[PDB]
C-alpha cells in the first residue's frame, strides 16, 4: 500500500513524503522538497558582502546560522581576523536562537503529534486515531493531568520563544534577519546595560528549559517508549562544529566530527560532495561536486529526479545532522534532569550522552538529544554572558578583495551548515550552500543510496494505514527545514 | 466573531510566520485563540497532507467569500509552476503549485493579504539572478486577471504589529462597514498607518546628519548615512516602534536595507554603499 503526504506540515517549507507499507511496517520511502529559490543563482554578481544579509532570507526560522556562516566566509576571503568581543557577540546572537529554534520545534511543530489540543483551528483536524497522550494513558485523570501539562507548556513556550527573540535583537538589530553580524564582527558594541537585560530575559528561557522542558521530554518518553526503538536510519553522522570558543577557532562548544560505520573520526571537508542523479538539478560531471566547485543549474525535467534537494555524501555514505549528530560527537555530560530522569523514569543509568547507546538513534532519540543540547547551550550562553567585555571593539574594517574564496563552517539548530563564496572582479563569482536539512532530507543519491530520512522511515510501524501516525513523527524528530534544504 | 484566515506559503522563508509569533499587540496565543480562527497554516496546524488540503479547500467553500488569504512568499511561474509544489490533491494525482492554489482560493476569499516584500513586490526569489519567474501577488493577479481587494504588507520580515494591525482593521470593517473603514493604502497597495513615515525624516540620527557627522565605521559614533544606510528612501514606521518589543532597530544596531520597498533588494545594493 502506498501512502503520499504532501504537505507534511509542521515541518519548515514544501515537504511530500511518500511510504509503502507491507505488514504493518514501512517497507520503501522517497523524500521530495518541492519549492526552489536559487540563492547560488541569484546572489551571483553581487557585492560580496551583500550575502550576509541575502543568505539570510533562506530560512525566517534559522537566519542566524546562515549569517554566521556568510560572514565566516567573507571574514576568510577578505583575510579578516575577528576580534574576541566580535567572536563572543556573534555567539550570543546566534546562541539566543539556537533556543528558540529548539523550543519553537518542540512545542510548536512536534508537539501536537502528542498533545491534544483544543477543539478549535489550527489544532484541529487531526488523525481520529492519534495515538496521543490521552489515547495512551488509560488512566483518565492521569491522561489529563498529563495531556494538560504538556498543553500548558506548549502555551507558555509562545512566550519563551517570544523572549529568545527579544535576546537575539538585543545585539542583532531585530530578528528574524538580524543587521549585527557582517564580515568584520558585530556591528553593536555590548553595553553593560544590554548584556544585563539579555541576561534577565535569559534566566527566564534557561528556567523554563530546565523546570519545564527537559522534564516533559522525558516524561514523554517514557510514555512513548516504543518510539526509542524505531526510525533508526544510517547511524552515520556528521557535525563540523560550532560555537568558536577561541578567536583561532581551535574549540568550539561542540567539536567538529564524524562517526559513520561505527567508528569515530576527524573532519574532513575536502570528503564532502553533492550529488544530483535524482535531485533536478544538472552536473557538468558525474560523480559528485566538491562544495567549492558546486554549480546550480535548475532542471524540473530530469529524468529520474524527484526533488529539489541535492544529495550531499561524506566519503560517499549519507551522513545525518542536527542535536543528535553534535551530541553523539561530542558526548557530553547529560544535564542533572535527564540523569535524574532516565532513571526514575527508565531504570536507565546514564551520564553521558552516548549512554543512551543503542538508541539515541531513534524518534525520541532525537528529540532528547534537542532537548539536552538546548540545556547545553543555555549553561554556554550563561558562561558567555560573564566573558563579554563591554565597550570592547566587535568590529575590524576590511575591504572586498578582487578575487578570492572563502568557506564558512558551523552548525545550524538543524546540522551541519557551510557556505563557500568565491570573489571576481570585486563581485560574488560562486556562492555554494551545503545546508543542516539538505543532508537529512536528500534524495537517492547516483549510486542509489537513500537520504537519512528515506532510510530511517524503513522500519516504522504503520499498524493504521488510514492514520499513518509515526511517519509524520519520524520525521518531525529530524526538525526538517526544507527552505534550508533547497535554498 | 474571529476572521477566518487560510495561510498559504510559496516561495518564502517562514519568516513572516515567525515575525507574527512574536507579536505583543495582542500576544500570538490571543491572535489563535481570540482575534483569527487559523484555518490552515502549513507550519503549525495539526492535520497534514491530504487531510490538510481537504480541511482547506473546505473552508474556501463553506466560507466563500467570508475568509482572508495571506499570502507568504512570491509565486513563480517558469516551468508551469514546478518551482513550487503546495501539495498533492487526493482525487488521484494532481500535483498542486502556488499558481494553482492562489489563481482558486483568491476569487473566493474576503480580500488577500500579501504579507511580506516577497509576496507583495516580489523581494528576494524575485531579484536579478533567478530563473524561477517569480511573481508578486499583484502581478500575479493582472496576468490571471483577478479583481479581488489586495492589501500589501511588506517588510522582510514585516513587523507583528503591522500584520495584525492591517487585518484587525480589515475585519473591523467586514464586521461594520459604515463604522469601521478600511486601512488607506499607498499607491503600492500597502497601509499608510504603518508606512506612510520616511524612516530618515522620524531617525533619531537625523541631527547628526544635518551637521554631516558621519559614523566612519559600524562601531563609531554618527548618522549611519556612510555605512549604507537607504532609511533616506524608505517609509516605514520603525524608528517609532522599533523591534522585538522595542528592544532595538535596524538604524540603531547597524544600517537600514530598505526591506519594506518595492524595490527590495535590487533597488537597496549594495547593502553596505551609501545611497
Ligand atoms: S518577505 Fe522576507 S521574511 Fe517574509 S517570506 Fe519573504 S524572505 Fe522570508
Ligand atoms: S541613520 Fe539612516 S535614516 Fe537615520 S539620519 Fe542617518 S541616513 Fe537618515
Ligand atoms: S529599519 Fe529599514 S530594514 Fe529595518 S525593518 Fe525598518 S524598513 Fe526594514
Ligand atoms: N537550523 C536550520 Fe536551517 C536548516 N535545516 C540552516 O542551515
Ligand atoms: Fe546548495
Ligand atoms: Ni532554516
Ligand atoms: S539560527
Amino acid at each position: 500500500v502506498k501512502i503520499s503526504i504532501d504537505p507534511l506540515t509542521r515541518v519548515e517549507g514544501h515537504l511530500k513524503i511518500e511510504v509503502e507499507v507491507k505488514d504493518g511496517k514501512v517497507v520503501d520511502a522517497k523524500c521530495s522538497g518541492g519549492m526552489f529559490r536559487g540563492f547560488e543563482q541569484i546572489l551571483r554578481g553581487r557585492d560580496p558582502r551583500d550575502s550576509s544579509q541575502i543568505v539570510q532570507r533562506i530560512c525566517g526560522v534559522c537566519p542566524t546560522a546562515h549569517c554566521t556562516a556568510s560572514v565566516m566566509a567573507q571574514d576568510d576571503a577578505f583575510g579578516v581576523k575577528v576580534t574576541t568581543n566580535g567572536r563572543i557577540t556573534r555567539n550570543l546572537i546566534f546562541g539566543a536562537n539556537y533556543l528558540q529554534s529548539h523550543i519553537l520545534h518542540f512545542y510548536h511543530l512536534a508537539a501536537l503529534d502528542y498533545v491534544k489540543g483544543p477543539d478549535v483551528s489550527p489544532f484541529v483536524p487531526r488523525y481520529a486515531n492519534a495515538d496521543l497522550l490521552t489515547d495512551r494513558i488509560k488512566d483518565g485523570a492521569k491522561a489529563d493531568a498529563t495531556n494538560t501539562y504538556g498543553l500548558n507548556q506548549y502555551l507558555k513556550a509562545l512566550e519563551i520563544r517570544r523572549i529568545c527573540h527579544e535576546m537575539v535583537a538585543m545585539f542583532g538589530g531585530r530578528m528574524p534577519h538580524v543587521q549585527g553580524m557582517v564580515v568584520g564582527g558585530a556591528t553593536e558594541i555590548p553595553t553593560a546595560d544590554k548584556v544585563a537585560e539579555y541576561a534577565a530575559r535569559f534566566k527566564e528561557v534557561q528556567k523554563f528549559v530546565i523546570e519545564e522542558y527537559l522534564p516533559l521530554i522525558y516524561t514523554l518518553g517514557s510514555v512513548y517508549t516504543d518510539l526509542f526503538e524505531t526510525g533508526i536510519g544510517w547511524k552515520n553522522v556528521i557535525a563540523f562544529g560550532v560555537f568558536p570558543e577561541d578567536d583561532d577557532y581551535k574549540t568550539f562548544l561542540l567539536k567538529p566530527g564524524v562517526y559513520i560505520d561505527g567508528k569515530d573520526e576527524e573532519f574532513d571537508s575536502k570528503l564532502v560532495k553533492e550529488y544530483v542523479g535524482h535531485s533536478f538539478f544538472d552536473h557538468s560531471a558525474p560523480g559528485g561536486l566538491h562544495y567549492s566547485v558546486g554549480e546550480t543549474n535548475p532542471n524540473p525535467d530530469k529524468p529520474g529526479a524527484y526533488s529539489f534537494v541535492k544529495a550531499p555524501r561524506y566519503k560517499d555514505k549519507p551522513c545525518e545532522v542536527g542535536p543528535l549528530a553534535r551530541m553523539w560527537v561530542q558526548n557530553p555530560e547529560l544535564s542533572p534532569v535527564g540523569q535524574k530522569l532516565l532513571k526514575e523514569l527508565y531504570g536507565i543509568e546514564a551520564k553521558k550522552f552516548r549512554d543512551l547507546g543503542d538508541k539515541a538513534f531513534s524518534i525520541m532519540g532525537r528529540h532528547v538529544l534537542r532537548a539536552e543540547e538546548t540545556w547545553l547551550t543555555a549553561v554556554a550562553v550563561e558562561k558567555w554572558l560573564k566573558q563579554v567585555q563591554p565597550g570592547a571593539e566587535t568590529y575590524v574594517k576590511s575591504e572586498i578583495p578582487d578575487a578570492a574564496e572563502g568557506t564558512g563552517f558551523t552548525e545550524a539548530p538543524r546540522g551541519a551548515l557551510l557556505h563557500y563564496l568565491k570573489i571576481k572582479d570585486k563581485k560574488i563569482e560562486n556562492y555554494q550552500i551545503v545546508s543542516a536539512t539538505l543532508w537529512n532530507a536528500n534524495p537517492r543519491d547516483d549510486m542509489g543510496q537513500r537520504g537519512p530520512i528515506e532510510e530511517a522511515l524503513i522500519g516504522v510501524p504503520v499498524p493504521d494505514i488510514k492514520n499513518p501516525v509515526n511517519v509524520g513523527r519520524l520525521v518531525r524528530s529530524y526538525d526538517p527545514x526544507l527552505g534550508c534544504a533547497v535554498h | 466573531k474571529k476572521a477566518p484566515v487560510i495561510w498559504v506559503q510559496g516561495q518564502g522563508c517562514t519568516g513572516c510566520s515567525v515575525s507574527l509569533l512574536n507579536a505583543v499587540h495582542p500576544r500570538i496565543k490571543e491572535i489563535l485563540l481570540d482575534v483569527i480562527s487559523l484555518e490552515f497554516h502549513p507550519t503549525v496546524m495539526a492535520s497534514e497532507g491530504e487531510m490538510a488540503l481537504a480541511h482547506m479547500y473546505e473552508i474556501a467553500e463553506k466560507f466563500n467569500g467570508n475568509f482572508f488569504l495571506l499570502v507568504e512568499g512570491a509565486i513563480p511561474t517558469a516551468k508551469e509552476g514546478r518551482y513550487c509544489i503546495v501539495g498533492e490533491a487526493k482525487a488521484h494525482h494532481h500535483e498542486v503549485t502556488m499558481m494553482e492554489l492562489i489563481r482558486d482560493l483568491a476569487p473566493k476569499s474576503l480580500a488577500t493579504v500579501a504579507v511580506g516584500t516577497c509576496s507583495a513586490y516580489g523581494g528576494i526569489p524575485a531579484a536579478e539572478g533567478n530563473v524561477t519567474g517569480s511573481k508578486s501577488v499583484r502581478d500575479f493577479f493582472a496576468d490571471e486577471k483577478i479583481e479581488k481587494l489586495l492589501v500589501n504588507v511588506p517588510g522582510c520580515p514585516p513587523h507583528p504589529d503591522w500584520m495584525v494591525g492591517t487585518l484587525v482593521a480589515a475585519w473591523s470593517h467586514v464586521l461594520n462597514p459604515t463604522e469601521h473603514p478600511l486601512p488607506e493604502l499607498d499607491d503600492d497597495g500597502r497601509p499608510l498607518l504603518f508606512f506612510g513615515d520616511n524612516i530618515h525624516e522620524n531617525c533619531p540620527y537625523l541631527d547628526k546628519y544635518d551637521n554631516s557627522e558621519f559614523a566612519e565605521t559600524f562601531t563609531k559614533p554618527g548618522c549611519k548615512a556612510e555605512l549604507g544606510c537607504k532609511g533616506p528612501s524608505t517609509y516605514a514606521d520603525c524608528a517609532k516602534r522599533r523591534w522585538n518589543n522595542g528592544i532595538n532597530w535596524c538604524v540603531e544596531n547597524a544600517v537600514c536595507i530598505g526591506c519594506v520597498e518595492p524595490d527590495f533588494p535590487d533597488g537597496k545594493s549594495p547593502f553596505y554603499v551609501a545611497e
